[PDB]
């Protein structure tokens, strides 16, 4: 309902606490706490339309993006970079790369993530859902297991809502790489990882097998 | 199998009908949309009146061409793209088909176009290459009154009207009724000559005032290293002419006995354009079971316009088409001295929008017959060697200025596919159209005489 | 000189030049041969020798600047609308100042 | 702006104007000669897709702008967007002259 157009660089707190109606298209890049707090309203972070740079191999939010969120959308056409998601507790994301520490206690939401992740992914993670795509099965080397799993998407429901973020993202971003991905859908699904924590799996209105 | 007038925009004497649609709209929209800037509203008015001769005068003296271009030119892109009347239900006018309908009686009056009484007479002009570009400027110089030869390679004159352009969409005795009407100007073709080894520019300096070098794209693009038309492919090159022979009679004087070419089986036609959705047409023509369109690029971003996509759509061509990168043609698998299929990569477009070929994913496509739709250039070095010394850019074309289309020597210029800018035959015939008031200037200053600026 | 009293902010062509004009129509009717008068693009463009600000050409790139939503789109609009000869007289003023240039973000 | 400054009323009322304007510069200098609001029209009804093709008392606008027909009112295709956008190139087109004079608004 009132959406703020911006080049440049977000300062700290970009859109913190912001609830539903507000959009917020920062055109450039912005720095720490993206959407901190983020209570129903939506961000989205883009490279400039004259920017030769390739989106999913540079950074373009800070650190603790979203840290305590409750309800939102945040997109960004880039990497971010340490404790992303942590604590989110039920926004939507979706990234194209992300620093160490990530989605780490996690409470809820979903966090798409085309790209690769750093050390400690989803540690402490007690529920919401995180896709990652991963093009070279590395994932296993960089998640922690201790609460939550991971496993190619099987289930049609969740290759659904996968793809319908992903296309957001796109629409929103316009960007290439993930643009791509969706021309390939078939073959690249197969590339991405379901990570479900574990007390969510029983819970769960749609299991998440079969 | 057959080739009957596929045009959607062909009218019957009906083309009264929408001649009274028509807003015959002041400051039209239409022509200044159109590259020849033929007077749209007038000569519709014309054909409203039933005085058909009134629109035909009209439209060849914009263009000497009127008839193929009625029935060619991409209307959408061009006249009918502004035409005012698109807001309504009905939609825009087809003027294409109104100049069609206007032209082909004058073709049946059989009235013969005389020449304007005199000016600086003309000391020999030469053009190289008998198609739309050649024949405009020729046209156009003769009414100024000069001397002119145009010299074709080939047997058939026309260029690619008579030679690629299918015979459906249109008919050669269209393409006979203008070089007619251009030779009655007194333009004298002759047939088996070559800007190569025979002619180039420095023979015709050997007395010869100037030159325009007419001869289009003469060669077709790459990937296919040698294959054979026996073993399967051709390029569009071989293909269309062979179809044209056989299915336009004044083209040449020998029937092709060999008949229409054999075309068994799937067919593969790789091309975005209107070279690639002609011969995917055509091939139905010569008996293909299915035709299969692969485009490198997106279906959005197909470079032909909607009407002639239309035509392969409804024929039922199958476009296997996605991605802004290219469905790109790998390979080509010949077993039995007979290509069974190629090998393809997908390709998908990034945010930089440069095109990706991803080598993980193929597609072997079976085929019995495969087509080179990409295009056409020149790359025949005798050729080149033959334009010497004008300068070429670096898209190796002739370099030519945009307003006079003169070279880099004074005295020859350069219009149509040759140039590289334009892919259309009405611009062609612009390109030779407005070349002709230049070399014009040329000529009569050698004379000694002023062209005043605003050329009439 | 001719007329009753109007103003005429600014005297413009004379007797000299409006000769010439009158003169040059005239040849074209008689120092020369005249099968009908031409179509017109006065109280509408043609893609006649009347030129008007808004011709299709420029129309387009607008609509699809702002459709497209290009900047850059919008930028070629108008430098093909400023590139033109001048057609009013805003088109006769050039900006020159004394200042040296700015940077835009202030 | 000439005689309301003579008179020293030129202070007492804001000066806008309309005619034409369709780009960056035309506003400058209008606002040189003196004005301070400028009026846009039909550039806005042609980004909103009007297509100058004269043909508004007739009531068979090709494209829904001006006309009361519901069949070829369907037509339309304007957008608040796409309005929104004509006017902000204008202004940072604006902004780009000034920065061009030296002076910063
Ligand atoms: C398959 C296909 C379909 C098309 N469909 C359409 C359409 O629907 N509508 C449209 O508007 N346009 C269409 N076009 C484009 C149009 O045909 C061309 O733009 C137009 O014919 C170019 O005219 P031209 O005179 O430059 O050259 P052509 O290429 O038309 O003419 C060149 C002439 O030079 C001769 N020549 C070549 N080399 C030499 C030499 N060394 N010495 C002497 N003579 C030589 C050739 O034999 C030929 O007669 C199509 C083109 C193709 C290939
Ligand atoms: C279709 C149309 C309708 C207009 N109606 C009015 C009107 O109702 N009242 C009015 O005061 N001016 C009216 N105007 C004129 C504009 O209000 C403004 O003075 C001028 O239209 C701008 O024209 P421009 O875009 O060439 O700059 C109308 C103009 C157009 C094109
Ligand atoms: S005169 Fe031209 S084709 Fe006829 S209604 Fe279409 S724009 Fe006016
Ligand atoms: S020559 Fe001009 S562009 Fe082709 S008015 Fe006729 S069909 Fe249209
Ligand atoms: S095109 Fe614009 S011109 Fe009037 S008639 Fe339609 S609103």
């Amino acid at each position: 309902h009132i959406t703020i157009r911006l080049r440049g660089t977000a300062g700290q707190s970009l859109g913190a606490f912001a609830v539903q109606g507000i959009k917020l298209e920062v055109m450039g890049d912005a720095n720490d706490y993206v959407g901190k707090g983020l209570s129903g309203g939506t961000i989205v972070v883009r490279p400039t339309t004259s920017s030769p740079l390739e989106t999913n191999k540079n950074t373009i939010i800070g650190n603790t993006v979203l840290y305590g969120a409750t309800a939102g959308k945040l997109f960004a056409a880039g990497q971010a970079g340490e404790r992303f998601a942590v604590r989110n507790s039920g926004a939507t994301v979706v990234v194209e790369g992300c620093g160490s520490n990530g989605c780490e206690y996690m409470t809820g939401g979903t966090a798409v993530i085309l790209g690769r992740v750093g050390d400690n992914f989803a540690a402490g993670m007690t529920g919401g859902m995180a896709y990652v795509y991963d093009l070279d099965d590395s994932l296993p080397l960089y998640i922690n297991d201790e609460s939550v799993i991971f496993q190619r998407i099987e289930v049609g429901h969740y290759e659904s809502q996968l793809k319908h973020l992903i296309e957001e993202h796109v629409t929103e971003t316009q960007s290439r790489f993930a643009a791509e991905i969706l021309n390939d859908w078939a073959r690249e699904v197969t590339k991405f990882w379901q990570v479900v924590p574990k007390e969510m799996l029983n819970r769960l209105e749609v299991p998440v097998h079969l | 199998q057959d080739f009957a007038e596929i045009y959607a925009r062909f009218s019957d004497e009906r083309a009264n009908e929408q001649a009274n649609r028509c807003s015959q709209c002041g400051v039209p929209f239409c022509q200044v949309h159109c590259p020849v800037s033929n007077n749209i509203p007038d000569w519709l008015k014309l054909t409203s009146e039933g005085r058909l001769e009134e629109a035909y005068e009209v439209s060849q003296a914009t263009n000497n061409f009127p008839e193929i271009c009625g029935r060619i030119c991409p209307q959408d892109r061009l006249c009918e793209g502004n035409c005012v009347i698109e807001q309504s239900t009905h939609g825009a006018v087809t003027i294409g088909s109104v100049e069609k309908y206007i032209n082909d009686t004058a073709w049946d009056q059989g009235w013969v176009k005389p020449r304007t009484p005199s000016r600086e007479l003309g000391l020999s002009v030469g053009v190289i290459g008998a198609g739309p570009a050649g024949l405009a400027a020729a046209e156009e110089l003769r009414a100024k009154g000069y001397e002119v030869h145009v010299y074709d390679r080939y047997d058939r004159m026309g260029g690619l009207l008579v030679y690629g352009i299918p015979g459906f969409k249109l008919e050669k005795s269209v393409v006979e009724r203008r070089v007619k009407l251009l030779a009655d100007a007194g333009v004298i073709y002759h047939p088996n000559f070559e800007v190569g080894r025979d002619a180039s520019l420095p023979e015709l300096r050997r007395k010869h005032v100037a030159v325009l070098v007419a001869t289009g794209v003469y060669k077709a693009r790459d990937i296919k290293a040698p294959g054979s038309g026996l073993g399967n492919i051709v390029a569009a090159l071989d293909y269309l002419t062979t179809s044209n022979k056989v299915s336009l009679g004044d083209t040449v004087e020998a029937y092709e006995n060999g008949s229409l070419n054999a075309a068994g089986k799937h067919v593969v036609v790789l091309g975005g354009g209107d070279t690639a959705m002609d011969c995917v047409r055509t091939a139905i023509r010569q008996g293909a079971t299915s035709v299969k369109c692969l485009y490198r690029r997106d279906r959005k971003n197909m470079p032909g316009s909607q009407r002639e996509v239309a035509h392969a759509e409804e024929e039922g061509v199958e476009f296997i088409w996605q991605a802004a990168p290219e469905g790109f043609t790998g390979d080509t698998v010949v077993t039995g001295v007979r290509a069974v299929r190629i090998h393809l990569g997908v390709a998908d477009a990034t945010g930089r929008q440069t095109p990706q070929v991803i080598e993980g994913s193929e597609f072997t496509v079976q085929a019995d017959l495969v087509i080179k739709a990409l295009g056409f250039e020149p790359e025949d070095l005798p050729n080149a060697f033959d334009e010497p010394e004008l300068k070429v850019t670096r898209w190796g074309t002739l370099l030519v200025d945009h307003r006079t289309k003169m070279t880099n020597m004074d005295g020859v210029f350069a219009a149509g596919d040759i140039v590289r800018g334009a892919s259309l035959v009405v611009w062609a015939i612009r390109d030779g159209r407005d070349a002709a008031e230049g070399i014009h200037a040329y000529a009569k200053a050698k004379a000694e005489a002023p062209v005043a600026v605003a050329a009439e | 000189e001719h007329f009753p009293a109007m103003v005429s902010r600014i005297s413009g062509i004379g007797l000299n030049g409006i000769q010439k004009k009158v003169l040059e129509q005239h040849a074209t009717a008689y120092n020369e041969e005249v099968v009908a008068l031409p179509v017109g693009g006065f109280y509408r463009f043609r893609k006649s020798g009347d030129r008007h600000g808004w011709e299709g050409g420029v129309i387009h790139t607008l609509q699809q600047a702002v459709t497209n939503d290009s900047y850059t789109t919008f930028k070629k609009y108008s430098e093909q609308v400023n590139k033109r000869p001048p057609m009013q007289l805003r088109d006769l003023l050039e900006l020159r100042s004394t200042k040296a240039p700015v940077p835009v973000d202030e | 702006h000439q005689v309301l400054t003579l008179n020293r009323l030129r202070h007492r009322v804001r000066l806008r104007t309309d005619g034409g304007l369709k780009t960056g510069r035309d506003i400058v200098i209008a606002a040189m000669l003196g004005a301070e609001e400028f009026g846009i029209g039909t550039a806005s009804l042609i980004a909103m897709g009007c297509i100058m093709v004269r043909q508004c008392h007739s009531n068979t606008c090709p494209v829904g702008v001006c006309v009361q027909d519901d069949k070829l009112r369907q037509k339309f295709v304007g957008t608040p967007e796409k309005v929104v956008n004509l006017f902000t190139f204008l202004a940072e087109e604006v902004r780009e002259i000034l920065a061009g004079l030296g002076f910063r608004s």
